[PDB]
């Protein structure tokens, strides 16, 4: 039932600019199935 | 410590109970800072608390940082971390009986 | 302002992230927004006080139409008199009430809830300040190599 | 308390017919008693004179926004159309009989706009909060 | 109501901000940006109150 994460749903360069842009949102990746920020999320 | 074992159970259960299977799900609706945790205690991890005094006072084995566990936040820390990377505010009440 | 933030997954407790940067967090949109001009601002506030006197008025000739209805069903002078002067004070109140919340929405909180407008910048925003005024910072400062 | 809520509602209370009203409330501070160039287009010298006077019992900035407030309370007991925001309300006169009762007296476009809306006479109650002048005029048809 | 009445007001003061801008010379785009934004701006506004 419990099932722990292991890397965030964005990458280290990408962080910062998570953390900067508020209208940044995940996709579902449609090959892994993950919630990831994609790479053009801003 | 045990707590924080009740602590993630009861969340996932939670989310569960939410029907929610996993918590970045958010992220697609709201922005990473916008998740919060409130969770608190009575007091912190009893093993923790006791074992710091008591049996490093008789020089038996212990894990080195052990003294983070027993503190309130850590078990909310714990929920966070292999659960939620969220950016939001986490806060921690304290009222014995009534936190 | 005043603000806490976690820092994301990390497998050490004690590890210092970088959360509290989200304060700076916004879309710089390609004009400033007018809420950025205070005498923009000023002029809102200054102008919805308008709507807010007209509808005192306005709030009062009800109450006069309702004094007149309350004469017309037979009621004691007095319980008008004091359903009347009651009402005014509430009609004040309201007023009151009204001209707070114009502050509240453009003077103190314009920018919390919008995506286009850091916090920090919002809060020194409300007394004409930008990051450029921003002087002096207290740190952490806890001689760690890390921190 | 002897508020003029409590006292208006007096007044509000004798109108219901024949007439035509006007309410209207102004914060003292919204008057800018310390701009002669908006006191000389909107006061006539009667006024200024009896505003600025220790006789009213009132601070001059009270006096000036009762006058402002009744003027505006008397326009719009008129009911007839404005002329815009910035017409100068000078032709509406607020003066004071023997009695200390406020009198209205109607000059230029404002008597005859009230002679064109048949009006008998217009007739005015006034007091204050502690932050706003209150104003209601009354124009029989 | 009064909110709805304040929005109009709002658009007809952008109508004339509009002309005002034509008649300092500015560039169309400009003003088409500055107009939409401004429009947005308002449309959020009204839903603020």
């Amino acid at each position: 039932l419990f099932q722990a994460k292991e890397k965030a749903p964005y990458t280290d360069e990408q962080l910062s600019a998570v953390l900067l842009n508020p209208d940044a949102r995940v996709v579902e990746d449609k090959k892994t199935g993950q919630l990831i920020f994609p790479p053009n999320f801003m | 410590d045990p707590v924080c074992l009740f602590v993630l159970v009861s969340t996932v259960e939670a989310l569960l109970s939410s029907g929610i299977t996993d918590p970045y799900e958010f992220y697609k609706y709201v922005h990473v800072s916008e998740l919060g945790n409130c969770i608190g205690s009575g007091m912190g991890g009893a093993t923790a608390l006791r074992g710091m005094h008591r049996d490093r006072f008789l020089d038996k084995p212990l894990q080195n940082d052990i003294l983070q566990e027993s503190f309130i936040n850590t078990m909310s820390a714990w929920v966070n971390m292999l659960l939620l990377s969220s950016s939001g505010p986490i806060k921690t009440p304290v009222a014995a009986c009534a936190t | 302002l005043t603000t806490t933030a976690s820092d994301k997954i990390g497998r050490s407790v004690p590890a210092p992230g970088q959360g509290v940067l989200t304060t700076a967090r916004e879309h710089r949109g390609k004009f400033p927004s007018p809420l950025l001009d205070i005498n923009y601002r000023r002029r809102q506030i200054e102008r919805r006080t308008k709507q807010v006197m007209e509808e005192k008025e306005a709030e009062f000739e009800y109450l006069a139409a309702e004094i007149e209805a309350l004469k017309a069903e037979g009621r004691p002078q007095s319980e008008i008199e004091e359903y009347a002067a009651h009402r005014a004070a509430h009609i004040e109140k309201t007023a009151e009430k009204q001209a707070k919340e114009i502050l509240r929405s453009f003077g103190n909180f314009f920018w919390k809830n919008d995506p286009t407008i850091a916090p920090l910048r919002g809060a020194l925003a409300v007394w004409g300040l930008t990051i450029d005024d921003l002087d002096v910072a207290s740190f952490h400062g806890t001689s760690t190599k890390a921190n | 308390v002897s508020l003029e809520s409590v006292l208006s509602r007096e007044a509000r209370r004798l109108e219901s017919v024949n007439t035509r009203v006007g309410v209207d409330v102004e914060d003292i501070s919204a008057i800018n008693t310390d701009n002669d160039t908006f006191l000389d287009r909107n006061f006539t010298e009667a006024e200024q004179k009896y505003c600025l006077a220790s006789k009213s019992g009132r601070s001059p900035q009270k006096a000036f926004a009762g006058r402002w407030t009744a003027k505006e309370a008397v326009f719009k007991a008129l009911g007839v159309s404005s002329k815009g925001a910035g017409a100068a309300l000078k032709d509406i006169e607020i003066l004071v009989d023997e009695n200390g009762a406020p009198t209205v007296s109607l000059h230029g476009a404002a008597a005859e706009a009230a002679k064109k809306a048949g009006i008998k006479s217009v007739s005015v109650s006034i007091s204050y909060t502690d932050s706003q002048a209150a104003a209601i005029a009354t124009a029989q048809l």
